[PDB]
């Protein structure tokens, strides 16, 4: 199962 | 023994017109399970292994979810990144990263990674310690500050360290008749004449998972490196892989040689013989 | 910009015996940029119904592909993969050896 939240950069 | 699991995300710019496109892939080991393409029709993440199918629709609505919402950062990001380097609207540019996490032979957590590249280089990575970051160039360093002050590594730790291990040691479970099985390379060798007086011996290791292995040669009893040709191990296509290694030796001489063969799945080293 | 060539090998799924059905790979590796164009040859001509693997990369960034289909070796049929990348001037053959 992948990341639940992601941050842009 | 040892496993992991690890998703690979690709993001390439279209200039001229619309979203980028975008490949997510997921692996336990060296087994691809998921997949996502931005440029197929069903905009769903996709099994890929017979053993993920067991999974029902509440799992698929969420990676289906959460994929779009990575799809999404990373456009954003693309757009981001040509504003820290200055590059044009004119050309294609990429991101990739890698997530994931290792456990050892107990299925505990032993390590996680986190990383970033922009157009093929090294732009930010999580350190081992999971507490800090390795920026590369300036741009990354912004990144860095933004990431600290909004406390980006202590949520990637737990999940890492958490969510992450959960996740491969269900996976682990569900697919062990795969999984956790080790298949140990088919080995021969074959022998090609270049001239009265050069041959050349090839070992074959085929068939085998995972991919990691060890071929080597030794002339009498000792390691041969000289005169000796190994190509990458490469994928069947059925799940297995394969790899040869090849000397060059007097004709006459075959004896001499050996081929020594190390993987998982065979108990104690192999040796071959001509 | 990084761009980075792709290195080639041609070779079967499955032990090589002319008559048997098998499978005919061609894995591109260790390329940069990712757009890269791939055929597989019978007899200089391209072969239409070619499937290959999801994008993906190695730990130093650089991608891989399989590309396949069926075939059946014969003595007489001479197969071929054709690469074509940014940084390859002309499209790269490499034919399949059943020896390597």
């Amino acid at each position: 199962g992948i990341l639940e939240f992601v941050f842009t950069l | 023994g040892s496993h992991s699991m690890r998703y690979f995300f690709t993001s390439v710019s279209r200039p001229g017109r619309g979203e980028p496109r975008f490949i997510a892939v997921g692996y336990v080991d060296d087994t691809q399970f998921v997949r996502f393409d931005s440029d197929a029709a069903s905009q769903r993440m996709e099994p890929r292994a017979p053993w993920i199918e067991q999974e029902g629709p509440e799992y698929w609505d969420g990676e289906t979810r959460k994929v779009k919402a990575h799809s999404q950062t990373h456009r954003v990001d693309l757009g981001t990144l040509r504003g820290y380097y200055n590059q044009s609207e004119a050309g294609s540019h990429t991101v990739q990263r890698m997530y994931g996490c290792d456990v050892g032979s107990d299925w505990r957590f032993l390590r996680g990674y986190h990383q970033y590249a922009y157009d093929g280089k090294d732009y930010i990575a999580l350190k081992e310690d999971l507490r800090s970051w390795t920026a590369a160039d300036m741009a990354a360093q912004t990144t860095k500050h933004k990431w600290e002050a909004a406390h980006v590594a202590e949520q990637l730790r737990a999940y890492l360290e958490g969510t992450c291990v959960e996740w491969l040691r269900r996976y682990l479970e569900n697919g062990k008749e795969t999984l956790q099985r080790t298949d140990a390379p088919k080995t021969h060798m074959t022998h090609h004449a270049v001239s009265d007086h050069e041959a050349t011996l090839r070992c074959w290791a085929l068939s085998f998972y995972p991919a990691e292995i060890t071929l080597t040669w030794q002339r009498d009893g000792e390691d041969q490196t000289q005169d000796t040709e190994l190509v990458e191990t490469r994928p069947a296509g059925d799940g297995t892989f394969q790899k040869w290694v090849a000397v060059v030796v007097p004709s006459g001489q075959e004896q001499r040689y050996t081929c020594h063969v190390q993987h998982e799945g065979l108990p104690k080293p192999l040796t071959l013989r001509w | 910009m990084i761009q980075r060539t792709p290195k080639i090998q041609v070779y079967s799924r499955h032990p090589a015996e002319n008559g048997k059905s098998n499978f005919l790979n061609c894995y591109v590796s260790g390329f940069h940029p990712s757009d890269i164009e791939v055929d597989l040859l019978k007899n200089g001509e391209r072969i239409e119904k070619v499937e290959h693997s999801d994008l993906s990369f190695s730990k130093d960034w650089s991608f891989y592909l399989l590309y396949y289909t069926e075939f059946t070796p014969t003595e007489k049929d001479e197969y071929a993969c054709r690469v074509n990348h940014v940084t390859l001037s002309q499209p790269k053959i490499v034919k399949w050896d059943r020896d390597m």
